[PDB]
């Protein structure tokens, strides 16, 4: 009988039978449907009939294990006394020779706090006072402990009764076995008792003595239970920069992430720490202690190094431990991290050298290019390594293997102005092979800057400027480069002058140059080629041209601050990137009073009519996610009665099989057909069962292009900024503004808050309200604010777009 | 025609339709019955009776029950509150194909299969009556609304019409003492197969299946085994009354009247359910709705919706109306036609109804509408939206076609709608489909006009002529212009407030309500929609927004008047009731109370004394009365309840005396109050009062700050030591540099073992001795002088006013 609470009546005749299993077994099945909590008193009489004197244990043992769990409601067969039908006979059952009867009745006796048993419990320390196993001598401390708690905290139990009354734990400490349940509030003597005990222990009894007094002077003395304490004890005398080597700590933290991997990834990051705690600057955190495992000596064989090496990885091992280990290369050695980045990306990014680190997909190779180039924009030591192995990375000679490598190495050129001479000459080379976009608009770009350095030019453009392949965004970066710097200093066929015909043909104009150029019509609708056709002053020459603007950096840039910069290790970005961080007539009149901060519904309930409505009962309703704290409890709406009865009303709940409206208020009466009515007392909206849950810009984010939020509707009322109304009614429909979405300055400004709830409808809720408070001579329409909005499927985006307009109630009665 | 439910549930042999209530029970072939709520949606019961077939199915609801008769050949009884079965008892020896309920005593009438009906009586041991007559199979029996008679339609080809008080039928001949029944050759050939013929009707179509009646009428409409249809007159057994309905293709199952349409609805044992002309008697349309074969029909015996019954499982079906337009005038209730008939007016809870001759709608609706008077009404009939039509007015008060056809009351004349519009005898009609006047010359106007004409808008309903066509449109008086249109978003209702000059029209939040063209005078406040309301003219409005009668306000008073136990509608306010209608139209009226309105006209008018005795628990709630009234920042409202030691304490910050704060604050049991308070009571200015507060809130330090700034050195240094013992060093430490000597801080330092700090101080006040103990029991050397001084002089006047600002003085207003 797993759980069927209707069953009482057939245990009663299994109860008793003249069959001593049959008995047994329908005890049994009555705890087991108790312990589901299912019905019980029926049977009381039955229960206890067989049982009650005697020694035969396991009848005696099933009833002694009801009294424990129910005896108190249980009443037919047992009422009220101080000797009940739980103990009466059961002085029999404690004072029996066997020890396990009356070891049991002690056990159950003595738990009880029960006020009905406090003086049947208290002699019960008897039949565990002669102590037959360790069992008996425990079973003795816990019962004289659950003595004392039960109301006995004076001198009904304290001293002995015979050897035990509140003295087994005294005993205990001396004893071949040991058990303290003294925790809190008993003998002073046994306290002492315990800490001689610490010496002449017994191993479980040692984790009591040790719960209610710890803190050694030794080492130790033995067994896991002291030895538990002691890591507690030894973090005490050392606190500072963590426990660093973990001391006994280490056992357990293996399990606390046995799936599998980021046990690995987290025991790499302790050993990165221990190495040394260096600098501490940006991505150089390694804590702990200075000097403990060193770093570099020349002598120290076969060196530190060797285990530093595996922290940089390509994943060298696997991806878990590989983001811990990129992270961890960074934070033992580097200057930040810049050096050792560097290092780490020229064996990531792409070469000849290897092929175990080339791949012909664009931007993976692309971006790895970019990082490497990165740690020269942040520090210039890295400069000069990162320019000969971006040569080596496009030595590759596939259209777009030169591409990738082209494409970063012109914006390091705009930051390293005239440094990056050298490379022009290696960057033409593959350029001839072309079947895409990128080679030509970086190879443009490099050979266009650096003109005063070669004089190549018109034969290596030329190949490619007759040769196909993608053409559309080549026209942007030839438009701005191709002329620049020295206004006559190449010639092979074609001077830099016959470069500043052939990159206004690019642009946008016409001219036999290069043997013409591959494409003249730009890129993207806005770029053009006008702004550069004007420019070119003065021909290709470091003034206020186009050299200008290629030997100069937009803006700042410095640091990985993501500024030409990229901001670490490229496959180390993309699992940060990923880490969103998310954190019978009736009658009733109603008002919710808040005193004293208790929130209640009022209501007030009226029999206007002079028929009988007795049987009358008041109930407020559980419908969803709206539940009662206790409902209005009056027998109220008699024959011309007014009451006025409190339903104290809470919002949070979990779904209720009945109906999901407005509240239900229940008001019972006379009547057998409508026995019960539901009538209404005032507004609560369905908006109430959405919960409120917040985004950050991430999340936000990653929601926005998970799914759609193109709906949007303009609401009045959104005059105001987020903060006012559009705050206060959001958080009605259980929403909340939190980051913004927006791009303010002297034009622009409208206020942009990200809105994030995980609503109880299988959806979460989103929504950004943009208010539209002019920040120019032509608003859109003026004062109001539009709300684009969105739930997982839009079914709540729609109470976002209207519940953020107004809302108020209120009444006087 | 719609779908209101449609649950498969497989092959139902027997439906019928619970008179009481809106519900249908089915019986299956699968052996299982259900009793559905059909417009809840909610399963009420399912109980498998018999293995097999269950063909018959009743409600039993003289006391809430519903019994069902199956092949078990038993009619058995069922609680569908209980879940249990009350009784059971032997109804024949064959299939219960229909069961019936006698509501004379608990007596249960079985119609079977063996070719008898019987009714048995379970209050009492007596079988009282069989009723015999057929010679196959009664597969049906039917009661009317009166319990008298029954009919059985059985396959023997006839309809037996029973006596279920009488033996089997009852009649006596009172111009012979000689047996009804021949078994010879008479007028009539019949056997002798009955103990005396009331009425043996025609049931020739091969034997009918079933039989059933129409809600207001004693024809009755039989569905038999062939193809055919028969209607016939049970009442007197005519042969020049039956006429046959031919549509169907094989075995009708039965026929049985639509109430509420003048239609009769059949469904066949073919595939198809076909619809029946009621005034021609020959199939206007079959449909088919594949779920193939149907053996059970049902029509409502409440006049709710239709049902019928199919092999896959059961339709209720609808063909109803719903929102209708309606304006109450003095007690009587005006609305379009709905189910049930005509009803209305009275009840204020329950969802009875009952009749009062207020009938607005006598005839097919094509138009109603009020005066603006509120004398006349006007209901334009003849369907149509060519031309020309009938309008028939009525009188208001008691409305019929005609009040006499010989007086101009109640005269009736063409137009194709007409409808009335201000200067409140006015009417306006279309007659040409265009926007004609209507006068009469004098009274309420009811005589058709040709002149003026339009050629925007086409003619429908109204009350100040309504026509659509993008937009709805209000015309004027005596000119052809539209005099203006409204566009907004609607509930699917058009809200008058009872003359019918003005309009109120639904926005998104509330109802507005505005005057004749579109002109808004106010704005209801509330949050959501409102269903309903309307306005007593202006003033005083009282709306429906859910299940309760609320007013929006009276007097600037706000209050919920009173709950329902039903949904509902204002019907309008016209005098002190407001009346109400809902979908199904029954009614509730509600009587405006001097409960929440007298209450707070009087506090408005700054009376309390009124206020007391006005107090009820009608209207009593907790914020509206108890702690509404600690709501004044110059206490007056807030003088009268201060019952709550919250509501107190507020009290007394508001008028600044915080004498009450500190009780309240004390009653509140609680330290934070009496801070708050405490500064509060600074600021009336008096130190005493602070010092009490700010002494229990333990704020000693606070205190010694403040004692020298109000003046006092006797309490200052009271503050020191309890002061010392927290050692607040920013608390003890103050006072002595407050009072001229410092003395109080060398102890107090000594004590905190600062040895230092305490001879700096003591030693510049020349206490030099102080200053050497401290030095002598510690650390010495004093002799450092540091960036303050250590010896030079402290020496301060202590406060120079001889009446300290613990004595503040003070008026208090």
């Amino acid at each position: 009988m797993d759980s069927e609470p209707p069953s009482e009546i057939s245990l009663k005749n299994d109860l008793e039978k003249g069959d001593v299993k049959s008995k047994t077994e329908a005890l049994k099945k009555v705890i087991i449907m108790i312990l589901n909590g299912e019905k019980l008193p029926g049977l009381l009489m039955t229960i206890i009939r067989f049982v009650l004197p005697l020694q035969d244990h396991t009848i005696k043992k099933l009833l002694l294990v009801f009294w424990e769990i129910v005896p108190k409601t249980t009443p037919d067969g047992r009422l009220l006394h101080e000797m009940i039908l739980v103990c009466d006979a059961y002085r029999k059952d404690l004072q029996h020779p066997n020890e396990f009867i009356r070891g049991s009745t002690l056990r159950f006796l003595c738990k009880l706090k029960e006020a009905e048993l406090l003086e049947p419990l208290m002699p019960a320390i008897r039949a565990c006072l002669e102590h037959r196993h360790s069992y008996v001598r425990r079973n003795a401390v816990l019962a004289i402990y659950t003595i004392y708690r039960n109301f006995e905290h004076l001198i009904p139990d304290a001293p002995e009764l015979i050897h035990d009354f509140l003295v087994n734990e005294k005993d205990a400490s001396c004893k071949r076995n040991a058990f303290m349940m003294l925790i809190h509030a008993d003998q002073d003597r046994a306290l002492d008792y315990l800490s001689t005990c610490i010496d002449q222990v017994q191993t479980f009894g040692d984790i009591l003595q040790l719960v209610i007094v710890e803190l050694i002077y030794k080492v130790c003395h033995a067994n896991p239970s002291e030895r538990a304490r002691f890591i507690r004890c030894i973090y005490n005398l050392l606190q500072s920069s963590s426990p660093a080597v973990k001391y006994e700590a280490a056992g357990t933290l293996v399990t606390l992430s046995s799936a599998p991997t980021a046990i690995k990834a987290a025991a790499q990051c302790y050993i990165d720490l221990i190495i040394k705690e260096s600098d501490n600057n940006v991505k150089l955190i390694v804590l702990d202690r200075l000097v403990e495992l060193k770093e570099h000596p020349a002598h120290e064989r076969v060196l530190q190094d060797l285990v530093m090496d595996i922290l940089r990885v390509l994943s060298t091992p696997d991806l878990e431990v590989r983001k811990k280990t990129l992270q961890l290369a960074l934070d033992l050695v580097s200057s930040r991290n810049v050096e050792e980045l560097v290092i780490v990306l020229k064996k990531e990014v792409i070469k000849t050298n290897n092929v175990s680190e080339h791949e012909d997909t664009d931007k993976y190779r692309q971006l790895l290019v970019r990082t490497l180039h990165s740690c020269s924009v942040r520090f210039p030591d890295m400069a000069a390594n990162v320019i000969p192995v971006l040569m080596e990375f496009l030595s590759d000679s596939n259209e777009a293997a030169a591409a990738d490598v082209l494409e970063f190495v012109r914006e390091a050129i705009q930051r390293f102005d005239n440094l990056r001479m050298l490379i022009v000459e290696k960057m033409l080379e593959v350029f001839h092979a072309i079947k895409s976009v990128k080679i030509y608009r970086g190879a443009l770009w490099i050979l266009g800057e650096y003109c005063s350095t070669k004089e190549d030019i018109q034969s290596v453009m030329t190949e490619v400027r007759r040769s196909l392949g993608e053409i559309p965004i080549v026209e942007s970066e030839i438009k701005k480069e191709a002329g620049e710097l020295k206004p006559e200093e190449e010639i092979t066929v074609g001077p830099v002058q016959k470069l500043v015909t052939e990159m206004g043909t690019y642009a946008t104009q016409s001219a036999l140059s290069s043997s013409r150029p591959t494409k003249k019509e730009e890129d993207r609708p806005p770029l053009r080629g006008f702004l550069l056709d004007g420019d070119f002053f003065v021909a290709a020459s470091l003034a206020t041209t186009l050299t200008k603007i290629a030997l100069r950096y937009v803006a700042l840039v410095q640091e990985k601050k993501k500024q030409n910069s990229f901001v670490a290790e490229a496959m180390l970005l993309m699992a940060t990137i990923l880490h969103l961080g998310k954190s019978d007539p009736v009658y009733a009149e109603a008002y919710v009073h808040v005193n004293q901060y208790d929130i209640v519904l009022d209501v007030l309930v009226v029999n206007q009519t002079s028929d009988t409505l007795q049987n009358c009962t008041l109930e407020l309703a559980t419908l969803g996610d709206l539940k009662l704290v206790e409902k209005p409890s009056p027998l109220t709406l008699a024959p011309h009665d007014f009451a006025n009865i409190k339903a104290n009303v809470k919002v949070a709940s979990t779904e209720n099989g009945i109906i999901f409206g407005n509240i239900v208020y229940d008001v019972s009466g006379a009547a057998s057909d409508r026995n019960c009515v539901v009538l209404s007392d005032i507004h609560i909206d369905i908006m109430d069962y959405i919960q409120p849950a917040t985004c950050t810009d991430a999340e936000f984010r990653q929601m926005w292009a998970e799914f759609e939020w193109e709906n949007k509707v303009t609401v009045n009322t959104n005059m105001t900024d987020l903060n006012d109304y559009l705050q206060h009614i959001l958080k009605s429909t259980n929403m909340k503004c939190l980051t913004p979405e927006k791009a303010l300055s002297g034009y622009c400004g409208f206020m942009a808050a990200n809105l994030y709830a995980r609503s109880i409808f299988g959806e979460d809720a989103l929504a950004n309200v943009s208010i539209e408070k002019p920040v120019h001579q032509g608003p859109d329409a003026a004062v109001t604010g539009h709300i684009r909005i969105r739930a997982k499927s839009q079914g709540m985006a729609l109470s976002l777009g209207d519940k953020i307009n107004l809302s108020q109630k209120k009444t006087s009665l | 025609m719609l779908t209101k439910f449609e649950t498969k549930s497989a092959r139902v042999k027997g439906l019928s339709f619970h008179p009481k209530r809106p519900w249908i029970l089915t019986s299956l072939h699968n052996g299982v019955i259900q009793l559905w709520d059909y417009r809840m949606c909610t399963l009420i019961d399912k109980f498998d009776e018999h293995d097999g077939p269950v063909r018959g199915i009743d409600f039993h609801k003289q006391q809430p029950l519903f019994v069902s008769g199956g092949d078990d050949y038993k009619i058995k009884v069922w609680n569908y509150k209980l879940r249990r079965c009350l009784f059971t008892l032997l109804g024949h020896l064959d299939y219960i194909r229909t069961t019936f309920f006698h509501h004379e005593y608990p007596w249960i009438l079985s119609a079977s299969d063996d070719q008898t009906i019987r009714v048995w009586n379970w209050q009492s041991r007596t079988c009282v009556c069989v009723l015999t007559g057929h010679n196959h199979y009664v597969m049906c029996a039917q009661f009317h609304p009166s319990e008298d008679l029954v009919v059985s339609a059985s396959l023997d080809q006839t309809v037996r019409v029973w006596d279920i008080s009488g033996l089997r039928k009852k009649n006596l001949s009172p111009g012979a003492v000689e047996s009804d029944v021949r078994g010879i050759t008479g007028v009539d050939l019949f056997g002798t197969t009955d103990a005396v013929v009331k009425h043996v009707l025609e049931g020739h179509d091969r034997g009918v299946n079933w039989a059933a009646f129409h809600p207001t009428m004693p024809l009755i409409v039989s569905g038999a085994d062939d193809r055919q249809v028969k209607i016939w007159r049970m009442n007197e057994s005519k042969a020049w009354e039956v006429d046959t309905c031919r549509g169907h293709y094989n075995n009708v199952s039965c026929a049985v009247f639509h109430p509420r349409q003048e239609l009769i609805l059949s469904n066949s044992e073919d595939k198809s359910i076909r619809v029946w002309d009621m005034s021609k008697r020959t199939g206007v349309q079959t449909f088919r709705r594949d779920h193939d074969r149907f053996w059970v029909l049902a029509a409502h015996p409440n006049l709710n919706l239709f049902a019928a019954g199919h092999d896959g499982g059961m339709i209720v079906f609808k063909l109803e109306r719903e929102r209708p337009a309606y304006a109450v005038h003095g007690n009587m209730l005006h609305y379009v036609k709905d189910r049930f008939l005509r009803q209305l007016d009275f009840n204020s809870s329950k969802d009875v109804a009952v009749m009062q001759l207020r009938s607005g709608s006598k005839f097919p609706v094509f138009n109603m509408s009020y005066n603006p008077a509120e004398n006349a009404v006007l209901l334009c009939t003849r369907a149509s939206n060519l031309e020309n039509s009938t309008y028939d007015l009525y009188t208001i008060p008691k409305d019929a076609d005609s009040q006499n056809p010989d007086a101009p009351e109640g005269k009736r004349s063409s137009g194709l709608t007409a409808v009335w519009v201000a200067r409140n005898r006015f009417a306006v009609l279309d007659r040409m489909h265009s926007l004609l006047i209507k006068n009469l010359k004098n009274e309420i106007t009811k005589k058709i006009q040709v002149p003026n004409c339009d050629e925007i808008f086409y003619a429908g309903t109204g009350n100040l002529l309504l026509r659509d066509a993008d937009s709805i449109t209000l015309f004027d008086v005596q000119q052809k212009r539209t005099l203006a249109s409204v566009k907004i978003s609607k509930v699917k209702y058009v809200i008058w407030s009872a003359d019918m000059s003005h309009v109120a029209l639904l926005a998104k939040h509330a109802i507005v309500i505005c005057n004749r063209k579109l002109d808004a005078l106010c704005n209801i406040h509330e949050n959501i929609r409102v269903k309903s309301g309307a306005w007593d003219e202006s003033g005083v409005f009282i709306y429906t927004t859910s299940n309760h009668i609320k007013y929006a306000v009276t007097t600037g008073d706000h209050g919920i008047i009173r709950t329902l136990d039903l949904p509902i509608y204002v019907t309008r306010v016209k005098g002190n009731n407001v009346y109400c209608l809902d979908r199904e139209c029954r009614p509730r009226v509600l009587t405006i109370d001097p409960t929440e309105f007298k209450f707070k006209l009087a506090l408005i008018n700054r009376k309390y004394d009124e206020v007391l005795h006005m107090v009820r628990n009608a209207k009593l709630v907790g914020q509206s009365i108890i702690a509404y009234l600690q709501k004044k920042g110059y206490p007056e409202v807030a003088l009268h309840f201060v019952k709550d030691e919250k509501t107190r304490f507020s009290l007394a910050l508001e008028c600044g005396n915080i004498e009450i704060a500190l009780e309240a604050a004390k009653a509140l049991d609680d330290k934070n109050c009496w801070e708050k308070l405490g500064e509060v009571a600074l600021l009336q200015g008096n130190h005493q009062i602070v010092e009490m507060c700010y002494q229990r809130t333990k704020n000693f330090d606070k205190l010694s700050f403040l004692y020298l700034i109000t003046g006092n050195l006797e309490k200052l240094r009271k503050m020191m030591k309890i002061a010392e013992i927290r050692k607040d060093m920013s608390g003890h430490y103050q006072n002595a540099l407050y009072l001229g000597d410092v003395s109080e801080r060398v102890r107090i330092l000594k004590n905190c073992g600062q040895k230092s700090l305490a001879y700096l101080s003591a030693a510049t006040h020349g206490l030099d001795e102080e200053a050497e103990s401290l030095k002598e029991t510690f650390d010495p050397e004093k002799e450092t002088i540091p960036d303050i001084d250590p010896n030079a002089k402290l020496l301060q006047p202590p406060a120079p006013i001889m009446p300290l600002d613990t004595n503040w003085p003070l008026l208090t207003v």
